[PDB]
RNA sequence: CUGCUGAUAAGGUCUUCAAAA
RNA sequence: CAAACGUGCUACAAUGGCCAAUACAAACAGUCGCCAGCUUGUAAAAGUGAGCAAAUCUGUAAAGUUGGUCUCAGUUCGGAUUGAGGGCUGCAAUUCGUCCUCAUGAAGUCGGAAUCACUAGUAAUCGCGAAUCAGCUAUGUCGCGGUGAAUACGUUCUCG
RNA sequence: GGUACACGAAAAACCUUACCUAGACUUGACAUCCUUGGCAAAAUUAUGGAAACAUAAUGGAGGUUAACCGAGUGACAGGU
């Protein structure tokens, strides 16, 4: 007789929890260096 | 409207996804070819005068 | 407006009974280009007709295949209204082709079993001149019987 | 005598054959001219990308023409150079096309 | 109907290409395409009294190399090297304080069989309101005379003022489209007339290359001296 | 005295070996019986098309390495692979192979499929109305 | 379908919107844009006018509508009856 | 070797020029 | 969105459906990526985490072979539609993403008048890769390979 | 019509986008020419906000103004 409720509103929690939590960690990228092309190391 | 389109894209938006990729030549939107940042129909014309290191025309 | 001739190419032996018509009826079972259930299916056939018929195969499918070979074609030709059939006489070579592709036609529509219990039903009854294929034999030779008046006019 | 650098793998890349030939030929020169054992020019293979245009402005799409570009590949690996070899190729000033990927 | 281009059928055969670099990454490749792109473009619209045939650029990982080609360099160097530092400026500004220019202005040499400087006088000619018969032929007859194969001259558009387009053509000798042994070179141009946009194109044949190769030699730059400075 | 043969088919390399011996031929493909090998589809019989009507009880040991292709073009490289180090043992068998043509190499390879068509040779349907 | 680590999502300006009216005794229509917010527990008893593209759609939720969309329950084009070509 | 087989709204560009090189 | 047409995919099935084991490619692509292995999960995937700036590491080949089962039925065909629970991308998936699981199980049993493509590794058929791309019912486009046919007597007719 | 209809579009949730509704701007989001100073633009944190944008903050790379950051300024920019 729960008549939806309690699991969509443990769903509104967790949801609420990450609204709470958002932080900025705003960025744009992943691996980094190793971009070169080389030479004869001093020609 | 496209001097506002192309001065927008080079600005960078608020979102991440907001970015898409315009010819840096012209400023068509749809079919850029991002290995050269430029779109088909002006490939086509550095292609033909030589400007793009390489390319030639292709037989199989 | 073409005035050549194709080529043609190498029925090859069959690796089996060493008749070229069991490669050709192979061919023409042929779906989906899949040699290996060809030649399961023809075989299966052949093993069936080994059970059934108590004789040999390959001497039981020229027995099928040249009573079913046909000896007349009725070539469309219209002038006014309607066409107006022409009888010529075939060669050899498509005699046995349209043998084949009439047996094969005839033998994927029967009412039976497993394609291999089909075909060679279909073989065994050919064998003896009372088949689907004899019927279609039986057709085009009436019809060309009956259309033998404008056989000297072809073109 | 030195050696300094064991196994000096150079390896060439271009968009040409024929100016990579060229330098891979003058590379060799000099290095056989050194006391250097080379292992030897080796040709690797060569990736090729291949892009589709259409050539009308606006509409018929069937009519399209197409561009390649090779990245022709070659390797050399060097046992042994030591200063006298390293000196002398310091001098060969490779044309741009050609790319190299010492990798020591 | 249409033809493929005669410059782009022949490259990557008997013709080097006019920018000669090997680019880190695809962001870096469009950035180094459009650079000299807008190079190459300075030079043709502006500075154009100088005839300046064409422009070659090669770059490596930073140190940007320019030869300019041109058939009266006077123009170029200034007086006493002025306008040098000017377009040096210039192109440093296009490109960037950060790397090292090596801008080289050569003579060219027998300049008139060169379908650029040809099809750039045809234009200025078409500007000038200079009747177009008159023009074509003198610009034929000079070609011709300067000891070459055939030259083919196309000029279509709204021809002399007219309300509906025509185009003319002029052909004089022998020009092989057709085959790729031959030496064609092939420039366009646009005369901005009062009354619109006429296109020039001009197709000259140079004799026929019978050494095999990606050219790596000068085109019709050798017949004089093409030794002029400015580089380091 | 071993002879090598280097047949091709379809882009499918075949190097074959052929060893004197007198104790049965036992084919042998990529060490793996044939009839694992192959799907055992009656394609041995194309193999050794040109080891039949020869002969085979010269009893030849074959060692058959084949690297590409799906199997009927292994089948047509050691094919070819077995002729070419047979025209090292008695030339004489050139003439009878060349007389049914089993000495030329196929030529036969998968065309490229052409921009604006569905395949090879396959145009898109066409419509008038 | 929406993953569940991530949970639900409203832009917290609706969220902030929405605790400061239910505080307030005398609530009055809450004028949003956000079509994309899911309708929260809190959410419950106010009366919101959604932009359908056009005009703002008053749709009062119920103990029942939590969970869905808040723009689900307002339409965005309307289609009523064609008429004969012919 | 003679089956059958009918119709298609109005007005319209397009040669500027040889004086001459 | 009452309707009409074009181009394609999936089918109407025992030359087959499902399950298990298993053999053989080419080309291409990859450091906000390719992702091996392991653990978790019915699964999409998640976590850990090597290897690879690449003939080195990664991107499971499928049809095919064998075995088991179904036994000609609107079915173990066919998957549409529909409800629920989850995964990923993304500020954000309701209008309007796709994937997985569970459940439901439309039409359709070879398609009328009339039409299309194709002359050998071609048609047919089975997979793999790339471009644009954060993600995408692209079944589209451009490429690669595996199996692999039938027919051409002739120009009387038909279009050009 | 053949020579349009898996075509432009080799990727429409936002952006793309050129359309509608609404909230805002005016030598302008972008550029040159001129009289003129550079002792900024970003980015991010607050409040109002549907977001545009406003009021306050760290007042910023640098190189003395090179590029750009401005004031004044009418020719004008701009138009898928
Ligand atoms: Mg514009
Ligand atoms: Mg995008
Ligand atoms: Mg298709
Ligand atoms: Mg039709
Ligand atoms: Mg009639
Ligand atoms: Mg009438
Ligand atoms: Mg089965
Ligand atoms: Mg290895
Ligand atoms: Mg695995
Ligand atoms: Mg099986
Ligand atoms: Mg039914
Ligand atoms: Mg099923
Ligand atoms: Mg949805
Ligand atoms: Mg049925
Ligand atoms: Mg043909
Ligand atoms: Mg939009
Ligand atoms: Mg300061
Ligand atoms: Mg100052
Ligand atoms: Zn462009």
């Amino acid at each position: 007789v729960h008549g939806r409720a309690e699991k969509l509103s443990g769903k509104f929690n967790a949801g609420k929890a990450f609204l709470e939590n958002k932080t900025p960690k705003k960025a744009k990228g992943k691996t980094e260096e190793y971009t070169k092309h080389r030479s004869l190391n001093e020609l | 409207a496209k001097k506002s389109l192309k001065v927008k894209q080079t600005r960078i938006p608020k979102f991440a996804v907001r970015a898409y990729t315009r010819c840096q030549r012209c400023g068509r939107a749809r079919a850029v070819l991002s290995h050269f940042g430029v779109c088909r129909l002006c490939f086509r014309e550095l292609a033909y005068a030589g400007a793009i290191p390489g390319v030639k025309k292709a037989s199989w | 407006m073409r005035k050549n001739r194709a080529p043609k190419r190498t029925v090859l032996p069959d690796p089996v009974f060493n008749n070229t018509l069991v490669t050709r009826i192979i061919n023409v079972i042929m779906e989906d280009g899949k040699k290996g259930l060809a030649q399961r299916i023809l075989y299966g056939a052949f093993d069936l007709i080994e059970q059934r018929t108590k004789e040999k195969p390959l001497t039981v499918f020229e027995r099928a295949v040249g009573n079913v070979m046909p000896r007349l074609e009725l070539r469309v030709r219209r002038i006014a209204g309607s066409n107006y059939q022409v009888p010529t006489e075939v060669p050899q070579d498509r005699k046995i082709a349209l043998a084949l592709r009439w047996i094969a036609m005839f033998a994927r529509k029967r009412h039976e079993k497993t394609m291999l219990e089909k075909i060679a039903n279909e073989i065994i009854d050919a064998s003896n001149n009372t088949g689907a294929a004899i019927k279609k034999k039986d057709d085009t030779h009436k019809m060309a019987e009956a259309n033998k008046a404008f056989a000297h006019m072809r073109w | 005598n030195a050696v300094k650098y064991p196994e000096l793998k150079i390896k060439l890349e271009s968009y040409d054959s024929t100016l990579l030939d060229l330098t891979t030929k003058k590379i060799v020169e000099v290095v056989k001219g050194v006391d250097v054992k080379i292992k030897g020019p080796l040709p690797l293979p060569t990736k090729k990308e291949v892009i589709t245009i259409i050539r009308s402005p606006h509409v018929d799409k069937a009519s399209r023409e197409q561009f390649e570009k090779n990245r022709h590949k070659r390797l050399m690996i060097l046992v042994d150079v030591n200063q006298g070899a390293i000196d002398s190729l310091k001098r060969i000033k490779i044309p741009v096309g050609v790319t190299l990927r010492f990798s020591k | 109907g249409q033809k493929v281009n005669s410059n782009g059928l022949r490259f990557g055969i008997n013709k080097n290409w006019i920018s000669r670099w090997t680019a880190n990454s695809h962001a870096q490749t469009a950035k180094w395409l459009i650079e000299d792109e807008k190079i190459r473009n300075l030079f043709f619209v502006n500075y154009r009294n100088a005839q300046v045939s064409n422009v070659e650029i090669e770059r490596t990982q930073a140190t940007v190399d320019v030869f300019v080609y041109a058939a009266q360099p006077a123009f170029l160097i200034g007086s006493e090297n002025k306008n040098i530092q000017k377009i040096t400026k210039q192109i440093k500004q296009i490109i960037g304080r950060t790397t090292n220019l090596d801008l080289t202005i050569n003579e060219i040499g027998s300049p008139m069989l060169s379908a650029r400087i040809i099809a750039r006088d045809l234009a200025n000619a078409i500007e000038a309101r200079v009747p177009l018969r008159t023009a074509m032929r003198q610009s034929l007859i000079k070609v011709l005379k300067a000891g070459a194969n055939g030259i083919k001259v196309l000029v279509s558009g709204r021809l002399n003022g007219a309300e509906i387009a025509r185009d003319k053509m002029y052909i004089e000798g022998n020009m092989p489209l057709s085959t790729l042994r031959a030496d064609i070179d092939y420039a366009l141009e646009k005369a901005q007339t009062t009354y619109g946009v006429i296109g020039v194109k001009v197709w000259i044949n140079r004799g026929m290359i019978y050494t095999k190769g990606l050219n790596r030699t000068p085109a019709h730059i050798l017949h004089p001296q093409k030794k002029q400075p400015n580089r380091q | 005295q071993s002879y090598y043969g280097l047949g091709r088919r379809k882009s499918s390399s075949a190097k074959v070996y052929l060893t004197p011996t007198q104790d049965k031929g036992k084919i042998t493909v990529n060490r793996r019986d044939p009839s694992e090998y192959f799907p055992n589809k009656l394609v041995i019989q194309d193999m050794e098309q040109p080891l039949d009507l020869t002969d085979l009880k010269k009893n030849f040991d074959i060692n058959v390495v084949v690297k590409g292709g799906g199997f009927t073009g292994q089948a047509g490289a050691i094919r070819l692979g077995i002729v070419r180090a047979l025209l090292q043992f008695n030339p004489e068998l050139k003439k009878i192979l060349k007389s049914k043509k089993l000495t030329t190499r196929d030529k036969r390879v998968k065309e490229r499929k052409k921009f604006g068509l569905y395949g090879a040779r396959r145009a898109p349907q066409f419509t008038k109305r | 379908s929406r993953s569940a680590k991530k949970g639900a999502f409203v832009d917290a300006h609706l969220l902030k919107k929405v605790i400061d009216m239910n505080k307030q005794e005398k609530k009055r229509p809450i004028k949003t844009w956000s079509r994309r917010s899911t309708i929260f527990p809190e959410f419950v008893g106010n009366t919101f006018a959604v932009h359908n593209g056009k005009t703002f759609i008053n749709v009062y939720v119920t103990d029942d509508m939590v969970g869905h969309k808040l723009g689900e329950f307002s339409p965005t084009r309307n289609f009523k009856q064609h008429t004969a070509n012919r």
